[PDB]
DNA sequence: AAGCGACTCTGGTGGGACTCGAACCCACAACCTTT
DNA sequence: AAAGGTTGTGGGTTCGAGTCCCACCAGAGTCGCTT
């Protein structure tokens, strides 16, 4: 099952920071590196025959200016820094001069502007339908990044800048009665004012219901700042609150969100793990949203303080077959071991079980990933071992069974600096480096990202047919396995065709028509893009037929909403009569529901024309055809594939696959089409941006 | 690709030198795949607004009006014999629109060629507001500035246009290597020939262009092909074709398409044999073309020369038959690296070891092995002998325990002494007078012997042939180049150990280069060189 | 089994020193010829990596923020090989060239009590050197040679393997008068050392029987002025650097004796 | 005067980039080369 | 008699070597001000 996928991705700069590889729900892979964040965007390319992974590459630049954590007045801090560095005590003086938090830049110190950590938001956080990237530098600049156009990442906000000012405005006191304004000239208070705002790691919540998302930032002193962002996130404008909770955990290493549901009651908390070993779930006692609620009291998952640093945390929702109820499985990397804890609400409240699955590695675990759909864990160490670790349900709680996957057999002797798993578990991505060659060191070090197939084509095909999520973009990594097979064998495997026809016959929801359209477009590319010409014409005819079907279903739904809201007698933003004419144009499709709907509409429609005009002419556009409109002067305007209005604006939206086009919403548009314009592309479910 | 993006892409496929407005329309009209719009005057205003409203596009006035573009189409794409020839058919090499003037060491990191980069002025804020609203129509802009209006895409857009979506933006290139890539980009589907880049674009040594092209091959930004130039001589020249990956198309060749037909013919003929005449007649080919195809098929190893009697095909008839070191050192804890490297070199002993072979044996970087060799030479514990093998004058290193007794030493010392003898024996139609290693001294000595024993020698070929046989008797696998000899003969000329005399003689309507070499004791007026000229002219006579 | 491990070097990590003044910090050097300073709270990136020549041992003297480094000579420029003090980076001083050495310095030891450093060479010479107060910029140290002296040099005197060397040579140990450093730069051991530095050529046709492999100052306040060293000969030699022992050391030894004798009886 | 801490002034080497010298290769015309 | 494999040519390709030259280094010198 595990075999390499063809393109290795070369990295220009050293891999950098904590747990440096991640794979977003949006199929963008980020590697945090000394001079950038490289982002690898996986495209199920339907326009080319190449069997490789089509990886579009972008990067976030490293900052040009080093970040100073604000601890006082610009002069007050300067005299303090002189005092400590000049101190004749070896301890005070060397503690100041060695710790890079106090010294983010210097005369002979390398600048720490590369990236410490990165976290991907859920989808829908961006101004487009996409996810945001939270990025942390090693000089503690925490920033939120988005790729609004395709080409260039822009910083939306710097959260360290805001939080520094908000601490300064409260004299670094969280409760104003609780502490003095301690003198900055005391090294303990000086260190504290740095420690209280040095971010360790951060994680996004799920989407809270108007949408909202939280971001929890963990600080070295055990404070956590819970940011609340309004969605879509557009900058400082969307920051609805910041609230700091004092965890009290000493030397906190890692953070993750716990979110859980039982009896449709929502609950949530923050799980936090110390570098000194223990793991605890905090109740998030403060939040503004009304639909969620929070855990009542902290629960201790591991108490031992054995100083095995909790390097990573992941958790997955599960349904336990024998307890016959939903439960949450937590897995945490602790040194070379995996700690696991299963959390199960019952009539007793929380029932909790835990263990260490042991003997996995002879070196500490350098990265960990959870297969969200199964709880399959992967774990990795710099000796190049990767171990697949399968949760098996037990009459109470779990057992874990595990196996090594031989990267030696696919890449040879290799070092692995990180792993990530695709959102459906289709691929494992690995940061490979030159390994020890028969006990010799490699002379030259070159980081790469490499991919291996975790699933067979037959399992990817089956899981797409039985897909509960029923959106192709949620499953680009599975349809890429299907794509690879079709391009490799230049035919659609018969069992997939037969099963898909059975689904289209027995269910026929537009997801299966979208899946058919994908297979046929990849088939067309496979056969070199006159029996071959006859076959090309045949399957292109089939593509056009199913492409036409998906169009009718969308047009029917649009008119099936024009009929429901107040009649737009001015015909303001939809070519209603043109669409009615287009639907009535043939008797070939018998669907009475459309034919009566256009009856009711055409009864209600105004006798005034309200035609669409070509802006270069102020002459009518007839609405002859799906894709584009033309006028007597010969201008050609594309039509918005969501609303069929002509995209005459100098900027308009394009699908991720460029298979489809959409208009930008305007203030003249009613709310209901401003919502309609947020639909994914009707042909490929990709963001239309 | 979308029409609006195809506009901005075309603006970004010119380099930092950018476009004039009439050049832009010419680029859109010549685009492949075809530009979707009819490009009417109203459309040109719409596209002009699409430029002005785009924040990455920027506009300049240059000090002088730019020339308009030629018809760029490089290739013939026709033949009168079977098939067609897509060899380069040369347009007039008019004054280049985009002469190379590299923007070196730029502090903002923007790169490319622009002859006016320091001299042109920004007029963005004249053409648009800072709110990106267009201030001028296209007709107003072209009326006000004409060809002096220059459109340039941002560096981020320009570099993207060179690497495509799969390319990595983090990759910095040297300015010279970027300007090669940029020079490819503006050529679109018809890449520049490497010959032409060094000859007339960059005006550099072919070694310089190759060297700077290496990084583009290493990162894989460009694709390499052999390509064919049909000269007005009627003869046709080999040269490399460089295509930026976006624009790669596998170019065919007349001999390639015709050899496929012969390969198909012979492979479908169940004997895999046919006579040359029928192989010609089935393709209508002349013998002059076909004999290339025959010898290509032979040199490709696909077929074998065969002859059969006509009664065997059913008089002997010509036919074609188709048919198709040093061990690694374990570093010890207990000795320094200089000691351990010397221990290696003593183990090799009389044969020595090279710096590159030390590096692989010691598992060290290139700069690290270099310092090991430098120090051991300076300590006088190891001695370095040059050795020519392959294309490379390497050094082999031998410890002073063995260095004197080494074959490299003994052979070098013999040829040094032999050279000292051969030098010290020196005496105290229109001719023109021209301006260490063991094998190099052997070649020098052999020439000095020849001019000592034969005070004239009639051509550089005669020098080469004896040298080639002499080295072949020694068993040398490499074959001595003409340029190596003529550069060697130049060295002896500057040492004054010979004269080389060159001219072209003319006879019976044909011309011959003479390239006489003579002992320094005679000048071009000597009856011997005159006799040589006459006897060359005799044998050149009809 | 360990609680923490991290990949400090891309090649064998030959030497560690752990910071005394604050044990959150550690330094390591490896045969990638980098010196890397670490913050053990934050092991993912070093505080400072300085690429240098290949190094054999490090010493971190308590009062000074930087580290003094002993080099293997195989990559140093001829005449610039030796021993360097290197600031960890905040003060930003250039490396201070405390002593030129021709051979590789195999081993190094900093006396915290003396603030001096001692170093053993394949030349078979043991030197000591006094560092300046490295809170102050070393570039003002206009003549560092006044701050170093030899302890001894071993010479082979005629008389690739041990028996063939031992049968035909003996070790002449030449010892300095460490009783005082008067007229130091005119005394023959300094001239002998100064004619060694820069000009002398390393010998590779022998076992290196004279080479010194370890050097250690006493960490104890009692005997603080004593040094031990040993090498390829398997001889081990002890020296008292009488000139650096001092009344404050006696003053402190007696007061510490009194306090100790009061605490334990 | 004798002394000090910047501020220079002077010979020497390496780091990466790059000139260098060589063989190797095209395709043609010359014709030596063969039944 | 009656003709083709065999070869030399002008120019481009290319391959790994040693070379370049600037910045940096270690030492010695200068001298405004102090002691
Ligand atoms: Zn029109
Ligand atoms: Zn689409």
């Amino acid at each position: 099952m595990v075999t390499r996928r063809e393109p290795a991705v070369k990295l220009q700069y050293a891999v950098s920071g904590l747990e440096p590889l991640a794979w977003s729900e949006d199929h963008r892979v980020s590697v945090s590196t000394a001079r950038s964040i490289a982002v690898l965007e996986l495209i199920c390319d339907v326009h080319n025959p190449g069997q490789d992974l089509v990886i579009h590459r972008t990067s976030v630049p490293a900052p040009l200016n080093s970040c100073l954590l604000k601890v006082g007045s610009k002069t007050e801090v300067a005299e303090c820094k002189e005092k400590f560095a000049a101190s004749k005590d070896p301890t005070v003086s060397q503690t100041f001069m060695l710790d890079r938090v106090f010294n983010p830049e210097g005369k002979a110190l390398p600048p720490m502007r590369g990236f410490k950590y990165t976290s991907w938001s859920p989808m829908g956080c961006d101004a487009n339908g996409r996810c945001l990237l939270a990025a942390l530098t090693m000089d503690n600049r925490l920033t939120i990044q988005a790729n609004l156009n395709r080409l260039q990442w822009v910083q939306l906000v710097d959260l360290t800048e805001i939080y520094g000012e908000r601490l300064y405005e409260t004299s670094y006191r969280l409760s104003k009665n609780e502490a003095p304004e301690g003198n900055l000239g005391d090294f303990a208070e000086f260190q504290r004012r740095h420690s209280m705002q040095t971010p360790v790691r951060m994680e996004w919540s799920g989407i809270c219901t108007v949408g909202s998302v939280l971001l929890a930032v963990l600080f070295e002193n055990g404070n956590i700042a819970v940011w609340q962002f309004q969605l879509p996130f557009v900058g400082k404008e969307s920051i609805s609150s910041c609230n700091t909770i004092e965890s009290g955990i000493t030397s906190p290493s890692v953070l993750f969100w716990w979110e859980y549901e039982h009896n449709n009651r929502k609950m949530s908390g923050l799980i936090v793990g110390s570098a000194f070993g223990p793991i605890k779930i905090l109740p998030v006692n403060l939040k503004a949203v009304k639909g969620y609620f929070t855990l009542r009291q902290p629960v201790i998952l591991w108490k031992e303080m054995d100083q095995l640093p909790v390097h990573s945390i992941k958790c997955v929702p599960l349904y336990h077959p024998y307890q016959k109820c939903s439960c949450s499985l937590v897995v945490a990397a602790r040194g070379s071991y995996v700690f696991w804890c299963l959390l199960l609400i019952s009539k007793a409240g929380l029932n909790v079980h835990n263990s260490h699955v042991t003997g996995l590695h002879s070196l500490p675990i350098v990265s960990m990933t959870a297969d969200k759909q199964n709880g399959t864990v992967y774990t990795c160490s710099s000796d190049g071992k990767v171990r697949q670790l399968i949760p098996i349900f037990t009459d109470v709680a779990l057992k874990f069974e595990h196996q090594l996957i031989k990267l030696s057999d696919v890449f040879g002797s290799v070092r692995t600096h990180g792993i990530a798993v695709s959102p459906c578990g289709a691929y494992l991505a690995i940061i490979t480096t030159e390994g020890m060659i028969n006990g010799l060191h490699p002379v030259n070090k070159n980081y790469q990202v490499q991919f291996v197939t975790l699933k067979t084509f037959e399992e990817a095909a089956a899981q797409l047919l039985e897909s509960s999520v029923q959106n192709l973009f949620k499953q680009v990594d599975l349809i890429d396995l299907v794509r690879w097979k079709i391009l490799k064998d230049k035919h659609i495997p018969q069992f997939l065709q037969e099963a898909l026809e059975k689904k289209i016959e027995s269910s026929g929801v537009t997801y299966f028509w979208r899946f058919k359209l994908f297979l046929l477009r990849i088939l067309y590319q496979s056969m070199q893009k006159e029996p071959m010409e006859e076959k090309l014409l045949e399957i292109q005819g089939k593509i056009e037929a199913v492409e036409m079907h998906l169009t009718r279903e969308h047009m029917k739904r649009v008119l099936g909403e024009v009929y429901l809201h107040t009649w737009i007698t001015e015909n303001t933003s939809i070519p209603t009569r043109g669409l009615c004419n287009f639907l009535m144009s043939d008797e070939e499709y018998d669907d009475r529901t459309a034919r009566v709907l256009i009856g009711h509409i055409s009864k209600k429609m105004n006798k005034q024309t309200f035609p669409e005009h070509c802006s270069l002419c102020k002459e009518i556009l007839p609405f002859t055809d799906r894709k584009q409109a033309v006028c007597s002067n010969g201008h050609i305007w594309l039509r918005c594939f969501l609303t069929y209005q002509s995209c005459q604006s100098l900027i308009y939206r394009r699908c991720l696959l460029h298979d489809s086009i959409a208009r930008h919403p305007a203030p003249e548009d009613p709310d209901w089409i401003k919502r309609l314009l947020q639909s994914p592309c009707p042909f490929c479910d990709s963001p239309v941006f | 690709m979308d029409a609006l993006e195809s506009l901005l892409d075309e603006v970004a496929l010119e380099g930092l030198d950018g476009l004039c407005l009439p050049a832009l329309w010419s680029r859109l009209e010549t685009r492949v795949p075809p530009f979707p719009l009819p490009l009417e005057p109203c459309t040109q205003e719409f596209l002009w607004r699409a430029l002005a409203t785009h924040p990455g596009i920027s506009f300049y006035e240059e000090p002088r009006e730019r020339p308009d573009l030629q018809l760029q189409d490089r290739y013939e794409e026709i033949d009168l014999e079977t098939g067609i020839l897509e060899s380069r058919r040369d347009p007039v090499a008019l004054e280049d629109v985009y002469p190379i003037h590299m923007i070196l060491e730029n502090k903002d990191g923007i790169q490319g060629s622009c002859r006016y980069f320091k001299e042109r002025k920004n007029i963005t804020n004249d053409i648009r507001t800072k709110s990106l609203q267009p201030r001028c129509t296209m007709v107003e802009a072209f009326d006000r500035w004409g060809k002096k209006l220059i459109i340039v895409a941002s560096q981020a857009m320009r570099y993207r246009a060179l690497i495509g979506q799969e390319g990595d933006p983090d990759l910095k290139l040297p300015d010279f290597s970027y300007c090669i890539l940029e020079r490819l980009g503006r050529s679109r589907w018809q890449g520049e020939l490497q010959r032409d880049l060094h000859t007339t674009a960059f005006k550099v040594d072919a070694g310089k262009l190759h060297y700077h092209r290496k990084i583009l091959n290493k990162n894989g930004l460009i694709t390499m092909q052999s390509h064919v130039i049909r000269l007005p001589t009627g003869a046709q020249q080999h040269s490399i074709l460089l295509l930026l990956n976006r624009f790669h198309v596998d170019r065919r060749s007349k001999y390639d398409i015709l050899m496929e037909k012969l390969s198909v013919m012979l492979s479908t003929r169940t004997n895999h044999i046919e006579t040359l005449g029928k192989l010609r007649e089935e393709l209508g080919l002349c013998e002059r073309t076909f004999k290339r195809l025959y010898q290509y098929m032979l040199n490709a190893g696909l077929a074998k020369v065969v002859s059969l009697r006509l009664q065997e095909i059913h008089v002997m008839v010509r036919c074609l038959k188709l048919l198709k070191t040093v061990p690694p050192v374990d570093i010890v804890f207990e000795r320094d690296m200089l000691t351990q490297t010397y221990d290696l070199i003593e183990r090799r002993g009389t044969k020595g070891i090279s710096q590159a072979e030390i590096r692989v044996a010691m598992n060290v970087g290139k700069l690290e092995a270099r310092m090991l060799c430098r120090l051991l030479q300076r300590f006088k514990v190891v001695k370095g002998f040059m050795e020519d093998e392959g294309r490379q004058r390497t050094t082999k290193y031998i410890s002073c325990v063995f260095a004197e007794e080494s074959d490299l030493s003994r052979q070098y010392q013999r040829e040094k002494a032999r050279s000292e003898l051969l030098t010290t024996v020196s005496l105290a139609a229109v001719i023109e007078e021209v301006r260490e290693t063991y094998r190099l001294l052997k070649r020098r000595n052999l020439i000095i012997e020849a001019v000592t024993n034969l005070r004239l020698i009639e051509s550089l070929f005669t020098i080469q042939k004896m040298i080639m046989d002499q080295e072949k008797q020694e068993g040398v696998s490499t074959k001595c180049c003409k340029k190596s000899i003529v550069r060697l003969v130049r060295n002896l000329s500057e040492e004054g150990l010979l004269r080389l005399y060159r001219t072209t003689v003319i006879q019976d309507g044909i011309k011959k280069k003479v390239d006489l070499v003579v002992h320094p004791s005679m000048d071009q007026n000597d009856p011997l060189v005159r006799s040589a000229i006459e006897q060359v002219r005799f044998r050149i006579s009809n | 089994y360990p609680f923490q491990c991290f990949l400090a070097h891309d090649q064998a990590v030959r030497t560690l020193q752990w910071c005394k003044a604050n044990s959150h910090f550690l330094v390591s050097a490896g045969s990638d010829r980098k010196i890397k300073f670490w913050d053990l709270r934050r092991p993912y990136e070093p505080i400072n990596s300085i690429k240098r020549f290949l190094s054999t041992e490090l010493a971190w003297l308590l009062p000074y923020n930087g580290v003094t480094v002993a080099q293997d000579n195989c990559y140093a420029s001829y005449g610039l090989c030796g021993i360097h003090y290197i600031d960890a980076g905040y003060l930003g001083f250039k490396a201070y060239f405390t002593a030129p050495r021709k051979g590789t310095v195999w081993s190094l030891s900093g006396s915290d009590w003396l603030g001096t450093i001692a170093a053993g060479d394949i030349s078979g010479e043991l030197i000591a050197a006094i560092l300046p107060d490295m809170a102050l910029n070393p570039i003002n140290v206009k003549r560092p040679v006044e701050r170093r002296f030899p302890i001894y040099k071993a010479d082979l005197i005629p008389y690739r393997t041990y028996t063939e060397t031992v049968n035909h040579h003996y070790l002449l140990f030449q010892d300095t008068d460490l009783g005082s450093f008067h007229d130091l730069l005119r005394r023959e051991p300094m001239l002998r050392m100064q004619e060694g530095e820069g000009h002398s050529q390393l010998c590779l046709d022998r076992l290196q029987l004279e080479a010194i492999h370890k050097v250690r100052f006493s960490p104890n306040l009692d005997s603080y002025g004593w040094l031990v060293s040993g090498g390829q000969s398997g001889l081990v030699r002890i020296h008292f650097v009488r000139g650096l022992a001092s009344p404050l050391g006696h003053r402190m030894q007696l007061e510490s004796r009194a306090h100790f004798n009061a605490m334990f009886q």
